């Protein structure tokens, strides 16, 4: 049971990283900004700063506070 | 009179105007911050005097006064140590019963429950147990009272004030001219004859008149209360004649030449004092007296103002052979016209000397009751080993800096430096081969032993009960040192150290020092040490030699000492500067010293430190599991790290809990360093761009634009955090493993 | 109540922990003479431990099977004391800080030496601004409804926006 | 447009895109990018000015 | 070999040519700039890809650009 | 013969110089002086013509920069193949690349801002990148 | 052509060891291969997918064959809680006699690895009971991969 769970979780992580990597590749060499004018996908890049900044805020919030609670208990 | 005192009066005006203009020293930073990088630069170029002025005189005056400031800081540190001993320590109780009382000179305010860190050291006292061996040092000095410690602290504070005033005066009021600094002969004469000669002579006088009688009375069992004050040993000669009945004769034997009459307190017995477990004080007195004589003699070697003496310029020019062209022609100019060269030599020597001190102090415990203080011995050894490694790598770095900046080919034509630079390829290739050979053979011995032990083929390993690799040369040297007393050192009663051979010196049922047997495990670990040292030397020497140019970058010197790269061309040109070679050499030095400290700790716990019974039976801390378990990597992982890490992990809820917390924190910082070490600057710059957009969207935007750390700064921060994490992890590990005792 | 938690007032494990702490402190102090500074310090530690445990018992915290207090943070008002009340305080304090900082940024920013005023703080102006943070929520809301809180889309960006 | 007039940047690749900069000089002698503009912020290279064509500037 | 391209935004200050260690770049007469000169890369076979030219560029974005490509002995910085 | 007085170093050229292109640099020195070799430590340049050999053009140009910025000496650089061919490299028309020379023709010049390059998707499956 | 990596003329002309390394890391990036069109790209992807399916089925057939030929599946299905499933034998000439004695477990009579894949439980659940069934499944999978 332990082997199967660890195995499939690691494969899941690899697959997710690969999905995002191939999405980056698609943006690099397959995206056509003229064919996606005002498209949903184009609007993803239009407000990329907001996405990245709020993701950074969530990451910092979680990390700061979880690590702080762990160190407080320690 | 060629050697003369030259100064400039009122060299620099004293005012606070500059204090409000950060970055004034450098021309680039004086324009104010445009981005945050400026900030970092201001802390990185603060002490880079050579890059702030083109005149050597100004750099020399800055270095002199900065050294005065460092002396002031050191004196303040000594004052603090002595004051905390006098007011916050159990020094008196430890004096009365040194074996049972645990040294401690730090107390914690109870504010959050941290008062648990106040251990039950003893002597009706609670505090943090110290491992700096200050109590043993003070006892060796015959302190025997806290008034003396208090006055020692006051004197240290006054000396710190004097050092600060001297720095201020010698910069802003009377700054010596450059010609004053460029006196190597006079400086060496004065530092050898007086600083080191008369320093030894004065300390020998102190020992003869203060430390010797007081320590002899203490060893006899006299309570510190009944011991007369040290000044009482200077007024009535008879009071000392009772202890050493040679003062009765006085100083007349000294001048008559009958020095043999002083053998009462100037001995050469060697070995260790059975009572205190340290070196005999008379032996140290004779030692320091002989060193004082030698240093005073050596301080007259160089010519200063009277014809007699040695001219080091001629001395160097004279030594040249067929294989080395012009010989040591031009080295005197190098060492009297560039502080980086001198700093390289001095740092290398100081580091090697610190490591030698670490090796010698454990083998022959110099202070009373320091041998059985296992916590102090380990702490001192590891501390001085780390200091030595850092100093060696710093010497390498400053040699590289000299090569980049102060190296002038015109003045170095076909001399030793020129020739070394001209067969650098051969040097580095052969050092690379020897490093690979050492690594392969030494580490593959461990891998082979591990593989055979995993396969059940114990008879095929490199162990004592298997294929044997006995360090025959080291054993032969040990035997010769054992036989030296009476044959090659006839006037020495006992061997220099009991490590080589002899009885088991134990104090209070604890094994202070005993012979150390060398087996196949010692052979393998010594060759591991040699491998790591050779690799570190490879990295640092390669950084020094290829600092100016290479087959990749023929003009590396123009790029400076530390630069990130020269672009992705020619394949890739990352970490091509000498600074990056120092950056890697620091990692390898840390690795090698970690191995050295693990070897020392495990060997001493398994083979030297322990307990004795009234009969004489020996029981070591780990039961002598080093011989059959230090020969495999799994053995080190299990019997040393996993087994001896029990104290740290289980220290919660006791006075050592701070060590567990620091263990975890050091792990955290070490892992944190990898963020800087692996990642690059572009990612972080783009992330900061997004964060800056977020700030700007709310009309929050610093005028000082944020910037990701420069590539060089990224590497420096990663390395600094890596070293801090590793050092702290081992610090907590050793201190908690050796304080649960 | 909540998730099968019994109040720490009637938690046997809680009392056992209190007894263990007190008894270990007493064992530690048994090796010092009565009235010795170490003895007084240990007695004060014992008293502080007893007061802490009594305060936890009286506060109304919920104990677990391990005897340690557990925090309920689902918005329950009866347990607001655990998380909601302090959180508000934090959001106030930090809010204050943030607001004050922003104001300073937007006060010294209209100068030629704006950068020089960030490494070197104008302490008089800095304290002037800092004293105004106690009304940060009102000022923030007024700026929000007045359009002076956020910058227009006409600001720096990247090639793909 | 004129010396000393503020112009909003429109160069998409420019570090000061959508930012206001003051015109320093304008070359009437032909040239493809004659309008020299200076911005308050320094780019990653430390410079704070660039040449733009009048088509790449919004006037005000 | 690497590909070196010069765009018309160049202001012909010569800094890229000076910084070049392999003498790949040069100055040629031009009329689209005030200085009347523009950078050119006639011999990119000797380009190593160090991107010193880009580092030594005043124009907002790198009127001179370097794109790394096929590697030969010359462009690989190999004395062997 | 004309080579600068040099004691020799292990940093000189190697087998590829014999089998592949080698480089030579010539210059004129008004006086005799010591300069740093791109490979070794130091060498003395003869009064008059000095001829030197190297394995990389970058080494020759670094030495030329040293001469120009320290001893204000003009220099020439050639490439020699194993077949005996010699090609003149660094001054291509007798004037340094920094100085404008009428007659030169632009190479690798694009008549539009760097940000107007075509997207990678537009140039796909053709043996070309966006810049080409 | 002209060197190892045909799909990259630039790498083919590279004289260094890099040519080898990148030749390995650019193999499956069909888009970048010289003279590559959309149709050939799709067809090559299709054939590669066929090959990958063949690899998967041969891996499965190998598992089945090894369990059938060297496993203790019958003993396990008899008493599935106390015995440990077997993966395959260990023929390692580097072993010492104590290692051979130590790794002899389960059915025994040879050194053996205890399977932690859980394939025993899965095959037992889906209805397999004898080594003959495992062998037939493996033969079918080999034929399918062919
Ligand atoms: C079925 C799914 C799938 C498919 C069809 C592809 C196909 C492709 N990928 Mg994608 N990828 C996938 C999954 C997939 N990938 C996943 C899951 C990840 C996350 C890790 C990625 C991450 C990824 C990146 C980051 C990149 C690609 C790229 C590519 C292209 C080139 C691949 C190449 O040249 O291989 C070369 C093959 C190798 C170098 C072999 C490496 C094999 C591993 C790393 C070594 C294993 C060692 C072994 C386990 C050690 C034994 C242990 C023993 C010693 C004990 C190609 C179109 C590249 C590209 O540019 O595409 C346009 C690219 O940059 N992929
Ligand atoms: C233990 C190791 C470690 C730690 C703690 C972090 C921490 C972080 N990483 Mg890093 N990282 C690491 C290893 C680590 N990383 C490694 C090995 C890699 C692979 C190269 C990366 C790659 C990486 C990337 C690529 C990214 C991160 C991000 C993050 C952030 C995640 C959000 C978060 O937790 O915010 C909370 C912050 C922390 C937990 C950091 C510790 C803060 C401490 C507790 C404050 C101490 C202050 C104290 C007063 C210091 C006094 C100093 C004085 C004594 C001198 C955070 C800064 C992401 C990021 O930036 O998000 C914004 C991100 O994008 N990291
Ligand atoms: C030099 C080494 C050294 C070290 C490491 C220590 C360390 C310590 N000492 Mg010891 N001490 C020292 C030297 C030292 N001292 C010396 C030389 C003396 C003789 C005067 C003393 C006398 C002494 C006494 C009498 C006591 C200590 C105590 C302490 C402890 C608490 C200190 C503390 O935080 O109080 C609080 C300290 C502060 C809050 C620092 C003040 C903060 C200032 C104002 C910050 C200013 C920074 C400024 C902005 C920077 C710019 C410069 C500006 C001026 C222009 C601590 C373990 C105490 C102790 O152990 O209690 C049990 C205690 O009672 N020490
Ligand atoms: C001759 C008197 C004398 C005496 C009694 C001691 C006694 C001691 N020394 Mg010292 N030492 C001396 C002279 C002396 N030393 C000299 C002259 C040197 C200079 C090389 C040293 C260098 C030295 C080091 C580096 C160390 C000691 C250490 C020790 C202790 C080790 C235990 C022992 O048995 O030592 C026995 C000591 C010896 C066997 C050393 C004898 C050295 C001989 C005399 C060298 C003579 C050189 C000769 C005069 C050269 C002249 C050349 C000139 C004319 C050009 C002990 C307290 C160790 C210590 O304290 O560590 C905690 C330690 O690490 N000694
Ligand atoms: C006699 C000792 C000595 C002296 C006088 C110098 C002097 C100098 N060094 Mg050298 N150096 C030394 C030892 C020394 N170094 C050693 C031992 C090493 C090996 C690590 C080096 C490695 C080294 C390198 C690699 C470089 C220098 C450079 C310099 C120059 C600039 C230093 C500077 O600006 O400081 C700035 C000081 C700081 C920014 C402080 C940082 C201190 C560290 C990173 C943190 C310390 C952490 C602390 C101990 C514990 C923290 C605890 C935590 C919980 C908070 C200056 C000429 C630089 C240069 O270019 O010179 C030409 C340079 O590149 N040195
Ligand atoms: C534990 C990880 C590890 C290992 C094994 C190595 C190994 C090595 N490093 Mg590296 N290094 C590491 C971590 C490691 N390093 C880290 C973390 C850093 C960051 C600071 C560096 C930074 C670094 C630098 C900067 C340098 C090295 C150097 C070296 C070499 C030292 C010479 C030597 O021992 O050759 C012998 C090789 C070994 C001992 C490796 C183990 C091989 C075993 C014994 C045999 C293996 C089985 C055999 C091959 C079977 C073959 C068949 C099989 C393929 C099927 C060697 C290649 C130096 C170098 O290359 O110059 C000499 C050098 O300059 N390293
Ligand atoms: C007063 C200044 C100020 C203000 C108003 C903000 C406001 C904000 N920041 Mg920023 N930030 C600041 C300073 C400031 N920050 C500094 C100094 C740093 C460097 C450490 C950062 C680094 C930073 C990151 C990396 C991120 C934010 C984010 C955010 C947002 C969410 C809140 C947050 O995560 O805080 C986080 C705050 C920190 C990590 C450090 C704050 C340190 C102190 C407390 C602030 C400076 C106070 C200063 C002394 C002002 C003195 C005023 C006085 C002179 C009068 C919010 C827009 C996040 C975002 O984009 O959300 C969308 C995000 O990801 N900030
Ligand atoms: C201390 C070092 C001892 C070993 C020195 C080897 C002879 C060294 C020796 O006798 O050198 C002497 C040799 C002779 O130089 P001259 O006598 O002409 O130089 C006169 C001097 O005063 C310098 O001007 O110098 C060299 O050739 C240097 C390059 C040496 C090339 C050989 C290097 C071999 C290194 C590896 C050997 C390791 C052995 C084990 C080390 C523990
Ligand atoms: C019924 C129900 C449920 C559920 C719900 C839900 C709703 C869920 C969902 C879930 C989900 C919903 C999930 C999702 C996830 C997502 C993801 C995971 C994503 C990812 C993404 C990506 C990966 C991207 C990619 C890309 C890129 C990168 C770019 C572009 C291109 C592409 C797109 C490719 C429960 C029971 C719980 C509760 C109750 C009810
Ligand atoms: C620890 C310390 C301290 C203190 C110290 C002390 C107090 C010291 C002292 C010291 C001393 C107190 C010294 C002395 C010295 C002396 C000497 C060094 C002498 C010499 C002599 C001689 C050399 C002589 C000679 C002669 C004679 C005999 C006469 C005749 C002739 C002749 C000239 C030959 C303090 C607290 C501050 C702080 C910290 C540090
Ligand atoms: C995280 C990270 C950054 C971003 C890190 C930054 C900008 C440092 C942020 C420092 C903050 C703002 C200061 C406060 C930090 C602590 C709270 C305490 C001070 C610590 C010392 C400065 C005294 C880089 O810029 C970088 C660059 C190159 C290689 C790797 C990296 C890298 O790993
Ligand atoms: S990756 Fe960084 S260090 Fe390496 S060449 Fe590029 S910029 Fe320089
Ligand atoms: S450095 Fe840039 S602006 Fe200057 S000449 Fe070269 S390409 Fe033109």
């Amino acid at each position: 049971q332990a082997a199967l769970y660890t195995h499939h979780q690691y494969i899941a992580g690899f697959l997710m990283v690969g999905a995002f990597a191939h999405g980056a590749i698609f943006f690099v060499r397959d995206y056509d900004p003229e064919a996606n004018k005002n498209n949903v996908l184009a609007r993803m890049l239009e407000h990329k700063e907001a996405i990245i900044s709020h993701l950074s805020w969530v990451s910092l919030f979680l990390g700061f506070h979880t690590l702080g609670l762990y160190i407080h208990n320690d | 009179t060629k050697v003369k005192i030259l100064v400039e009066r009122d060299a620099t005006a004293t005012s606070f105007e500059k204090w409000a203009k950060p970055g004034h020293f450098s021309r680039t930073l004086a324009k104010g911050p445009k981005t945050t990088t400026w900030i970092w630069n201001l802390h990185a170029d603060a002490h880079d005097f050579d890059s702030q002025t083109n005149s050597l005189e100004d750099v020399s005056r800055k270095i002199f006064s900065a050294h005065f400031g460092q002396l002031a800081v050191i004196f303040l540190w000594l004052s603090g140590m002595h004051f905390h001993g006098a007011y916050f320590s159990n020094y008196l109780a430890w004096l009365n019963n040194p074996t049972s009382i645990k040294p401690s000179a730090q107390v914690v305010w109870p504010i959050v429950g941290q008062e648990i860190l106040n251990a039950d050291v003893g002597g009706n006292f609670q505090g943090v147990q110290i491992t700096s061996g200050f109590f043993q040092l003070w006892r060796a000095e015959g302190i025997t009272s806290e008034i003396q410690l208090y006055w020692t602290a006051i004197g240290a504070l006054v000396m710190s004030g004097l050092m600060l005033f001297a720095g201020w005066f010698h910069y802003h009021k009377a700054a010596p001219k450059l010609e004053w600094f460029q006196n190597a002969e006079s400086m060496l004469n004065h530092h050898l004859s007086i600083l080191l000669g008369l320093g030894c002579l004065s300390w020998a006088g102190h020992q003869i008149h203060v430390a010797l009688p007081i320590n002899k009375l203490l060893d006899a069992g006299v309570a510190p209360q009944e011991i007369p004050l040290p000044h009482e040993f200077l007024v009535n000669r008879d009071l000392i004649a009772q202890l050493y009945p040679s003062f009765s004769k006085g100083l007349v034997p000294f001048f008559s030449g009958n020095w043999s009459e002083y053998s009462d307190f100037l001995t050469f017995k060697g070995g260790v004092n059975p009572v205190t477990g340290g070196l005999w004080l008379t032996d140290t007195a004779h030692h320091h007296l002989a060193l004082a004589v030698l240093f005073i003699f050596a301080g007259h070697m160089y010519r200063t103002n009277w014809g007699i003496g040695h001219s080091m310029k001629e001395m160097l020019e004279a030594h040249k052979g067929p294989f080395t062209g012009e010989g040591h022609a031009g080295l005197y100019e190098i060492l009297t016209t560039s502080w980086h060269a001198q700093l390289a030599i001095n740092l290398a020597m100081i580091g090697s000397l610190s490591i030698i001190v670490a090796h010698h102090m454990y083998a022959m415990p110099p202070y009373p009751y320091i041998a059985t203080d296992y916590a102090t011995q380990l702490s001192l050894f590891t501390h001085h080993v780390w200091i030595g490694g850092f100093c060696i790598v710093g010497g390498a770095a400053h040699g590289a800096i000299f090569m980049v900046r102060d190296y002038n080919p015109a003045k170095n034509y076909n001399n030793l430096l020129d020739r070394v630079i001209r067969h650098r390829d051969s040097i580095i290739s052969h050092l690379n081969w020897v490093s690979i050979f050492l690594g392969f053979h030494s580490f593959g011995l461990y891998i082979h032993n591990d593989t055979m032990r995993a396969l059940g083929r114990s008879q095929d390993m490199f162990s004592d009960t298997a294929i044997q690799l006995q360090p025959i040369f080291a054993q032969w040297i040990q035997n010769l040192h054992l036989l030296a007393p009476g044959n090659t050192a006839p006037n020495a009663l006992t061997t220099a150290s009991y490590v080589f051979g002899g009885d088991v010196v134990s104090v209070g049922s604890k094994i202070a020092i005993m012979p150390i047997k060398l087996g196949t495990a010692d052979f393998m670990v010594h060759h591991i040490h040699a491998f790591t040292i050779h690799v570190t030397a490879l990295i640092l020497l390669k950084g020094v030699l290829y600092a100016r140019s290479s087959k990749l970058i023929p003009d590396k010197a123009n790029l400076g000492f530390r630069f990130p790269c020269d672009g992705p061309g020619r394949g890739g040109t990352c970490q091509v500067s000498a600074w990056d070679h120092v950056f890697l050499g620091l990692f390898w030095m840390y690795n090698s010293l970690s191995i050295v400290l693990f070897h020392f700790s495990w060997k001493m716990q398994s083979d030297v430190w322990g307990s004795v019974t009234p009969t004489g039976a020996v029981s070591h801390i780990t039961g002598g599991n080093f011989a059959q378990s230090a020969i495999t990597i799994n053995g080190w992982l299990r019997d040393f790290l996993w087994s001896q890490a029990s104290q740290v992990i289980q220290s919660y809820g006791s006075a050592l809990s701070a060590y567990g917390l620091i263990f975890l924190g050091a792990h955290f910082i070490w892992a944190f360093s990898l963020m800087f070490l692996f990642s690059g600057r572009g990612y972080w710059q783009e992330l900061i761009e997004s964060i800056v957009w977020a700030h700007n969207k709310i009309k929050v935007a610093p005028a000082i634009q944020p910037r990701a750390l420069s590539i060089t700064q990224g590497r420096a921060v990663g390395l600094a955090h890596y070293l801090l994490g590793g050092i702290g992890t081992t610090w907590a590990f050793f201190l908690a493993r050796i304080i649960s005792v | 109540d909540v998730a099968g938690l019994i109040p720490c007032n009637e938690s046997p494990v809680f009392t056992k922990r209190l007894n263990a702490s007190v008894v270990k402190l007493e064992n530690r102090v048994k090796k010092y003479e009565a009235g010795s500074p170490p003895a007084l310090a240990l007695e004060q530690q014992i008293e502080r431990t007893k007061q802490r445990f009594d305060r936890y018992s009286k506060s109304g915290l919920l104990c677990g099977k391990d005897g340690l207090p557990h925090l309920i943070t689902d918005g329950r008002w009866s347990h607001s004391i655990e998380f909601v009340i302090p959180g508000l305080m934090f959001l106030y304090i930090t809010g204050w800080i943030g607001w004050v900082g922003r104001k300073y940024i937007r006060t010294v920013g209209g100068d030629t030496n704006a950068t020089e005023k960030e490494i070197i703080i104008d302490v008089p102006l800095a304290l002037k601004i800092m004293s105004t943070g106690f009304i940060w929520p009102i000022s923030a809301w007024q700026e929000y409804i007045s359009g002076t809180l956020l910058a227009d889309v006409s600001e720096i960006t990247v090639s793909p926006r | 447009m004129d010396k000393g007039s503020k112009v909003r940047n429109l160069r998409k690749e420019s570090y000061w895109f959508n930012e206001i900069g003051t015109v320093v000089t304008i070359d009437k002698s032909g040239i493809k990018y004659p309008a020299l503009v200076r911005f308050t912020k320094v780019n990653y290279s430390g410079t704070n000015s660039t040449n733009f064509s009048l088509d790449e500037l919004q006037e005000v | 070999s690497h590909a070196v391209k010069i765009y018309d935004t160049c202001i012909g200050c010569t800094q890229c040519v000076r910084a070049c260690p392999t003498d790949v770049l040069e100055m040629v007469p031009w009329d689209g700039c005030k200085a009347g000169q523009i950078a050119s890369a006639p011999r990119t076979e000797d380009c190593v890809g160090c991107k010193r030219c880009e580092s030594a560029c005043p124009t907002d974005f790198l009127s001179v650009r370097v794109y790394l490509g096929g590697e030969t002995t010359r462009s690989m910085g190999l004395a062997y | 013969p004309y080579s600068p007085i040099f004691g020799g170093s292990t940093g000189g050229w190697l087998r590829a110089a014999e089998v592949e292109e080698k480089y030579a640099i010539t210059w004129t020195s008004p006086k005799e002086q010591i300069f740093e070799m791109p490979t070794g430590g130091a060498a003395v340049m003869l009064i008059g013509e000095n001829l030197l050999y190297l394995a990389r053009k970058e080494q020759c140009l670094a030495l030329g920069t040293q001469l120009k910025s320290f001893k204000i000496s003009d220099y020439k650089i050639y490439r020699i193949f194993p077949s005996g061919e010699v090609q003149f490299l660094h001054p291509k028309d007798g004037v340094f690349p920094e100085k404008v020379n009428p007659g030169r023709l632009p190479v690798g010049n694009r008549s539009f801002s760097i940000g107007k390059n075509p997207n990678p998707v537009s140039v796909k499956f053709s043996g070309q990148g966006t810049y080409e | 052509a002209t060197k190892f990596p045909k799909f990259s003329q630039a790498l083919a002309q590279d004289p260094t060891t890099r040519r080898i390394w990148f030749g390995i890391a650019t193999a499956h990036d069909f888009e970048t291969h010289d003279g590559m069109t959309e149709e050939k790209l799709y067809q090559k992807i299709f054939a590669s997918h066929f090959g990958h399916l063949a690899i998967i089925f041969l891996w499965t057939s190998g598992n089945l064959f090894h369990v059938a030929w060297q496993g203790n599946f019958e003993q396990w299905v008899l008493n599935p809680l106390k015995v440990k499933p077997i993966a395959h034998t260990i023929w390692d000439p580097h072993f010492g006699e104590p290692a051979i004695k130590a790794f002899t477990k389960g059915g025994a009579f040879y050194p053996v690895n205890i399977a932690y894949s859980g394939v025993y439980h899965w095959w037992y659940t889906i209805g397999m009971r004898t080594n003959n069934d495992l062998y037939l499944g493996s033969i079918g999978l080999i034929i399918l991969s062919g």
